[PDB]
C-alpha cells in the first residue's frame, strides 16, 4: 500500500475557516522539499479539528517519510496559533484501520461513562501509545481536565469578565521556580542549603473553587465558585461508548506502518496484564474487536445532526445486532461521535464481535451473509448512511484552480453531479464524500461601538471565545498527573442566540457593557468541513461504473463531464483511481 | 410571521427549496406540503430559494401562498437574504409580491442596508423604487449613506444623493 | 562535489551584523556532534538574510545529514527572534548550481512583472518544491502581500504611529475562534447546533482601508486609509526579471542531492502542464535555462551600488546578446538582485539560451568561443565584474579571526596579505576577496535619558523606526483563498533621506507626539554589508590560481608562507577544491 503520514492539530473552539485559514493552509504551504510524495490532502473541521494525509510513493521508508514530515513541521510549528502548539501536533504513519479495541467497562456501575474514560486517559493510554508496534491510539471518550463553568449572571453581578477569571487561574494555578537558600554561589561559612517552595500546581476542585478573584471595596471576597462551577469534566464532551449497552470507554489502536499484526497485538495484551491488578473494583477489560469472526458497522448522518440522532441511529443498530442476531453476535462496542472519517458529531461506529465460527454453523451464519443481511435492514433508516462491512469503484477530485472560493467550487461540483445522474447507463451513485454547508451564527462586532464604549476588541473575543468555545488555561496535577484546565460557558448560558446578551465585558471606565451593545448578528451558511487537495480548496466525489462498464470507461466519461466545468475549475483522480 | 418548526414533508421542502429541485418543490405543493414549514433558524423554503437564488422556486413558493414576509428567529425576510446576496431578480418577484421593503431585523437592519453594504447597486436602486426609506438607520445610527462612505463606494453615494 | 546542507533565515530590515549576532551565531553554537560534516561556512547579510551551509564526506546518506542538522538546529530555534521565526527558517539538502529556470511571460502585456511574480508565487511554485527531487526553488520576484505605506504626517496629525496601526490590524484582521450555539456538553434536549463565525481575516485594500484606528473627541473616524496608501505589493521589490526584454517572473530549481535529473525535471514538466490550463490569459510559461546550448552570465557590482546601477549593467549584457549574438542567441533570461552570490542589490544574472546545434555551424559558434567572446567584450565594464561561462586549478583559502580581533583588524590582516600576494605574479595570479567592501551606514543613538524624561518607551521608538524604515510583518490575511503576509513599511518619499528621520513622532505616556529628532542623535559610519564565518568564526574568503604551470600544492605553500606573517590572532584554513 501506498504509506501514507498523517497530521493531527486541534485549536478549541474554531469552525472550520478559522481552523483552515490559520493552520492548514500554513503547514500545506510548509511541506517542501520532502522526498517521493505522491500526493497531499486535508480536512479542517468545525470540530477545531485539521487532518493532513501525505501519501508516498510504493516502496518508500515510511520511517524516512514520518521524519522528513516532522522536520517540515517543526519549522513550520511558529507560524501557527499559540492555541494549536499549545495543544500537542501529531505525526503519525499508521495503517488508516484498527488492528483492535480495548474496551474498559465497570460491572459494578460504580463509575459513570466519563469516569472510566479518565481512568483509561490517565492509566492505560500512555502505556499503550508506547508499545512497539502502536502506530496511533485513538481514546473513545477523554480525559477530565479541570472544568471552570462560568455564569455570565454573576460575573456581571461583580463587575467580571472570563479574561479576570483565566488571568486568576495562571496567576493563582502556578508552578514557581524560587531557588534556594544557601544557594550556589554561596557565602563563605553558610551551613543550611534548601529549596525554597511556593506555588504549586492546584490538584482539587476545593482548590480551584477558592482562586481569589477581587476584594470588594466593602472588603468582602470574591472566590472562583462564587462566579462558577468546579468540577472535573473531559477536556471534550464528543466521543461516547457503550458495550452491549453499558458506558464504556476504550482505545482502538492502529499498526504502524510496517509492524506485525499478532506480535503488537500480543504486547498490547501484555501490557494489559501489568495493568489489571491495579484497577478499582468494578473495572474490566473486554476485547470487542481482535482483527473473519468480527466486522464494523459505519453510521454517517448528515452535517447538521446531533448527538442525540445519531445515538437513535447507533441504538436501532446495536438493537439489532443484540436482537435478531443474538444467536451469531457475542458484543457490540458501539461509538457515537467518531467514525469512519474520523471525529464528528453526525457519525458512529459499531464494532460488532461474532460467536465462535463452530457454533454459527450454516453459510447464513458466516460474516459475509451476517453483513449483507444487516446492511439490508440498516437500507431503510432515515436520513443516514448505515452499513456493515470488513476491513471499489473511483475517487475523483474537483479542484479549484484559480482563487474561485467554497461557494462557486460547491456549484461546479452539484454542475458535475447533476450531469453524471444524466448517464444512469455508465455512472452510478456519484456523490460527494463530504458534508453540505449548514447553518452558522454570524456575529459582527462593531468597532466604532467598542472604541466609543472604551471596550477592547481583545476582551470582547476573549469573552466570547471562552465561554461559547472553551479556553485550554494551563495545566494541574489531577492524582499525581499532570492534566488541562478549561475555563466555559456553564452550558446553559450558550445554548441559544438570546444567551449572547447576557455576556458583558468590563470598558475602561469600569462599566459593564452588554455584548447586544455593540454586536449584529444575522443566520448563514458555511462549510463543517473543508477539503484540500495538493495544497487547494477540493472537494472529492466517488461513485462507480454502471453494470456492465468497465472502471475506465465510467473515468473516461468523469473527465469529459469535468471538461465542461466553469473556468477555473480542474479535477484529479486519486486513491484508488490514481 | 415566525413559523413553527417540525413535520416530514415540510422537511423535504425545506430541502427541495435550498437544493433548486423545481420538479420536486412542485410535486410537494401539489401533495400538501406546507409551503411555510421552517428550519430550526426559522428558515422558511422562500428563506432557502432567495439566499441560494433559485428564482423559479421563489415564485412558485409565492404562487402557493408562502408569506413573503416571514421573519426567521433574528428578524430577517426573504427580501433581506436576496438583498445581501445580489438576486436581483428574485429581489422585484419578492417586492412584487408584497414583500416589506423596510423591514428591520432585530439589529434594525434593512434590506438596504445589506444591499449597500456589499454594493450591489441594482438592487439599491428597485429598492428605493420600492419605497425604502434612504434614512432609515440601524441599532448604531447608520443608514445606507454612511455605509457608502465608510465603504468608499462613490457609485453608491452618488445613488443616494 | 560533497552533499551540502544549507540553512535560510530572514530577518526584515536587519543589517548584518544584527542578522549574525541574534541568528547566526547562535544557530552555529549548536552545528557539532554532527556525523561526517567536513566544514561549515556563512554569510549574514544587509538584506536580512542568512546561509549557513554544512558540507559534507562524499558518500553520506543526505536525508540522515539533513535530519542530523536540523536536530542541532531546534535547540537554536526557541532563542531565535520572533520575527525570524515567523519568516519560516528553511534547511535544505540541494546541489548550488541551478537544474533548470522555468520562465513565466505574458504575452498579452496585461500583467506586469509583479503580478506575474505574485502568481507563480501563489499559483505554481508551492506544487513545484514538493516534487521530489526538488531541492530548492527561487522565486525570481515576491509573492504579494498587503501593504499598507504609512505617512507620517498623517499619523502625526492624529496622535498615532505605527505602533498603533500595528495593533489596529493584528485587532481588525483577526481569525476569531467563537465557539457554538448548542454545543457540548449541551442543556439535554438542545435541538440548535451553530457554530458561531466572528471576525474572519480581510481579503481585500477595501477592508483593510476601513480599519478604525481611532473616534475623535468629535465623532469623526480616522480609518486607515487616512493614513497610508493599501495596496498589494511585493513582500520585498529586491528581485525583478525579464525574458527577452520583457517582463517577467520565473522559478529557479535546484535538484535535491542525489536525486535523478531527467526525472526529477520531467516530474517538473508534468506538473506544470496541469497548472497551464487554468492560467489567465496571455500568461505562458518559456524555458530559458535547460541543463549544452546554455550558459550564465555572473553580474558582480561593489557594494553600496543600487537597483538601477545594476540594471544598467545588464543592460548592456542583453544588449550584447541580442545584438552581436543574435543568429546564436535564442533567449536571454536576466535577473536583477539575484546571483551567484544569493541576493542583493549589486548583483545580477542572466541565463542565456543558445539556438540549437544544427544552427550555429563553426567552432566559433559553439558555447566556448561564445563564452569567450562574451567575456571579452564585457571585461571593459567599469566597476563590474561581469563574465559569462558555463557551468577548476584554482584555490579557495579562508581568512580566519581566531582571537577576538574584530571585523576591521581581520580587513586590515586581509588586505596586508591581498599586497603580499600582489608581488608574487611568478606563482599567484589574481588573488581577490569573495566578498564585499564595507559601506557608510546611518548610525543613530537613542539617548535613554530624554526618552525616560518625556515618557516616551524604548519599544515604542524601536517599532516606530524599524516599521517605517524597514517594514514590518504583521498577520496574516486571505488574498483569493490563500494566505499571504500582511506588512506596514513607510511610503517610500518619506524615508529616503536623513532628515525625514524627523518627521516621524512617537507618543508619549502622557499623549504627546515627540518627533525622533527630541530622543535620537545620528552620524555616518562604516560597516559591513556581508559578514562571513568559517566553522563559526569570523572570516574572510580569497579566490586565486597557481601561476602558469605552477602546481595548485606550490601556490597554496606559498600562501601558507605569505600568511604566516599576519597579525597574532589571525589564522588560515583551506577549503572547497583546496580542502582535499
Amino acid at each position: 500500500a501506498p504509506p501514507a503520514v498523517t497530521i493531527s492539530a486541534s485549536y478549541p473552539g474554531a469552525d472550520a475557516k478559522t481552523v483552515q485559514d490559520t493552520v492548514t493552509q500554513v503547514i500545506e504551504q510548509n511541506m517542501n522539499g520532502i522526498d517521493n510524495l505522491m500526493y497531499m490532502s486535508s480536512n479542517s473541521d468545525s470540530t477545531g479539528t485539521v487532518q493532513i494525509t501525505l501519501t508516498f510513493e510504493s516502496g518508500t521508508d515510511a520511517d524516512i517519510a514520518q521524519v522528513q514530515v516532522q522536520n517540515k513541521l517543526q519549522l513550520a510549528m511558529p507560524l501557527l496559533p499559540q492555541e494549536v502548539q499549545q495543544q500537542g501536533v501529531s505525526v503519525e504513519k499508521s495503517s488508516s484501520s484498527f488492528l483492535m479495541v480495548v474496551g474498559v467497562i465497570n460491572t459494578d456501575g460504580t463509575m459513570t461513562q466519563e469516569d472510566i474514560s479518565d481512568y483509561v486517559a490517565a492509566n492505560m493510554k500512555d502505556a499503550i501509545s508506547r508499545t512497539s508496534g502502536v502506530g496511533d491510539v485513538q481514546l473513545f471518550g477523554s480525559q477530565y481536565a479541570m472544568r471552570i463553568w462560568m455564569n455570565p449572571n454573576e460575573l456581571n453581578k461583580f463587575q467580571l469578565t472570563p479574561v479576570d477569571v483565566i488571568t486568576a487561574i495562571k496567576a493563582q494555578n502556578a508552578q514557581v521556580a524560587a531557588g534556594q537558600l544557601g544557594g550556589t554561589p554561596p557565602v563563605k561559612g553558610q551551613q543550611l542549603n534548601a529549596s525554597i517552595i511556593a506555588q504549586t500546581r492546584l490538584t482539587s476542585t476545593e482548590e480551584f473553587g477558592k482562586i481569589l478573584l477581587k476584594v470588594n471595596q466593602d472588603g468582602s471576597r470574591v472566590l472562583l465558585r462564587d462566579v462558577a462551577k468546579i468540577e472535573l469534566g473531559g477536556e471534550n464532551y464528543d466521543i461516547i461508548a457503550e458495550f452491549n449497552g453499558q458506558p464504556a470507554s476504550g482505545l482502538g489502536i492502529k499498526l504502524a506502518t510496517g509492524a506485525n499484526a499478532l506480535d503488537t497485538a500480543a504486547a498490547i495484551r501484555a501490557e494489559l496484564a501489568k495493568m489489571e491488578p491495579f484497577f478499582p473494583s468494578g473495572l474490566k477489560i473486554v476485547y470487542p474487536y481482535d482483527t473473519q469472526g468480527v466486522f464494523m458497522t459505519m453510521v454517517q448522518l448528515p452535517a447538521g445532526a446531533t448527538q442525540e440522532r445519531t445515538q437513535k441511529v447507533l441504538n436501532e443498530v446495536t438493537h439489532y445486532y443484540l436482537t435478531k442476531e443474538k444467536n451469531n453476535v457475542e458484543s457490540v462496542f458501539a461509538v457515537n461521535g467518531f467514525g469512519f472519517a474520523g471525529r464528528g458529531q453526525n457519525t458512529g461506529i459499531a464494532f460488532v464481535s461474532l460467536k465462535d465460527w463452530a457454533d454459527r454453523p450454516g453459510e447464513e451464519n458466516k460474516v459475509e451473509a451476517i453483513t449483507m443481511r444487516a446492511t439490508r435492514a440498516f437500507s431503510q433508516i432515515k436520513d443516514a448512511m448505515v452499513f456493515a462491512f470488513n476491513l471499489t469503484g473511483f475517487d475523483f477530485e474537483l479542484i479549484d484552480q484559480a482563487g474561485l472560493g467554497h461557494e462557486k467550487l460547491t456549484q461546479a461540483r452539484n454542475q458535475l453531479l447533476a450531469e453524471a445522474a444524466k448517464h444512469p447507463d455508465m455512472l452510478t451513485s456519484v456523490r460527494p464524500n463530504g458534508l453540505e454547508d449548514t447553518p452558522q451564527f454570524k456575529i459582527d462586532i462593531d468597532q466604532e461601538k467598542a472604541q466609543a464604549l472604551g471596550v477592547s476588541i481583545n476582551d470582547i473575543n476573549t469573552t466570547l471565545g471562552a465561554a461559547w468555545g472553551g479556553s485550554y488555561v494551563n495545566d494541574f496535577i489531577d492524582r499525581g498527573r499532570v492534566k488541562k484546565v478549561y475555563v466555559m460557558s456553564e452550558a446553559k448560558y450558550r445554548m441559544l442566540p438570546d444567551d449572547i446578551g447576557d455576556w458583558y465585558v468590563r470598558a475602561a471606565d469600569g462599566q459593564m457593557v452588554p455584548f447586544s451593545a455593540f454586536s449584529s448578528s444575522r443566520w448563514e451558511y458555511g462549510s463543517p468541513r473543508l477539503e484540500r487537495y495538493n495544497g487547494l480548496p477540493s472537494m472529492e466525489i466517488l461513485g462507480q461504473a454502471a453494470p456492465g462498464k468497465s472502471t475506465g470507461e465510467a473515468m473516461e466519461l468523469m473527465e469529459q463531464l469535468a471538461s465542461k466545468l466553469p473556468t477555473g475549475v480542474g479535477y484529479d483522480w486519486t486513491g484508488m483511481s490514481y | 410571521h415566525h413559523h413553527h418548526h417540525g413535520s416530514d414533508l415540510g422537511k423535504k421542502l425545506l430541502e427541495a427549496a435550498r437544493a433548486g429541485r423545481d420538479d420536486e418543490v412542485r410535486i410537494l405543493m401539489a401533495n400538501g406540503a406546507d409551503v411555510n414549514a421552517a428550519d430550526v433558524v426559522g428558515w422558511t423554503p422562500l428563506h432557502l430559494a432567495a439566499y441560494w437564488g433559485h428564482l423559479e422556486i421563489v415564485e412558485v413558493l409565492l404562487k402557493n401562498g408562502a408569506d413573503v414576509n416571514a421573519y426567521d428567529t433574528l428578524g430577517s425576510t426573504p427580501l433581506h437574504l436576496a438583498a445581501h446576496f445580489g438576486h436581483l431578480e428574485i429581489v422585484e418577484v419578492l417586492l412584487k409580491n408584497g414583500a416589506d421593503v423596510n423591514a428591520k431585523d432585530d439589529n434594525g437592519i434593512t434590506p438596504l442596508h445589506l444591499a449597500a453594504n456589499r454594493g450591489h447597486l441594482e438592487i439599491v436602486e428597485v429598492l428605493l423604487k420600492y419605497g425604502a426609506d434612504v434614512n432609515a438607520q440601524d441599532k448604531f445610527g447608520k443608514t445606507a449613506f454612511d455605509i457608502s462612505i465608510n465603504n468608499g463606494n462613490e457609485d453608491l453615494a452618488e445613488i443616494l444623493q
